[PDB]
């Protein structure tokens, strides 16, 4: 009964790598939101230019 | 008579013993619940 689990607690973790390809692959509010800091250094450097 | 009372009525006393002694059988099959079978619902809980 003790080592039963095994090959379905993997199947508990099988859409932890899923989602781990939402926070740890294509997240936004970190990534993509580096361009809300990132493009005020391009406009900030052509504007001072 | 006397030879019925003291042994023949014992003998089928012992005609009368098969259930008391096929019973170890039958209750020991009644315990393979528990066992044989027991261990494998027991196995069931792997399964499920």
């Amino acid at each position: 009964k003790k080592g039963w689990d095994i090959l379905t607690k993997s199947a508990d973790m099988f859409i932890n790598d899923l989602t781990s390809r939402i926070d740890s692959g294509v997240n936004d509010v970190r990534g993509f939101f580096t361009g809300l800091a990132s493009d005020l250094n391009e406009w900030g450097g052509n504007v001072a230019s | 008579i006397t030879i019925p009372k003291n042994w023949l009525d014992f003998g089928w006393d012992i005609m009368t013993l098969d259930a008391r002694q096929t019973m170890d059988n039958i209750e020991t099959i009644i315990n393979e619940f528990p066992e044989d079978f027991g261990t494998m619902l027991k196995s069931i809980d792997p399964r499920a």
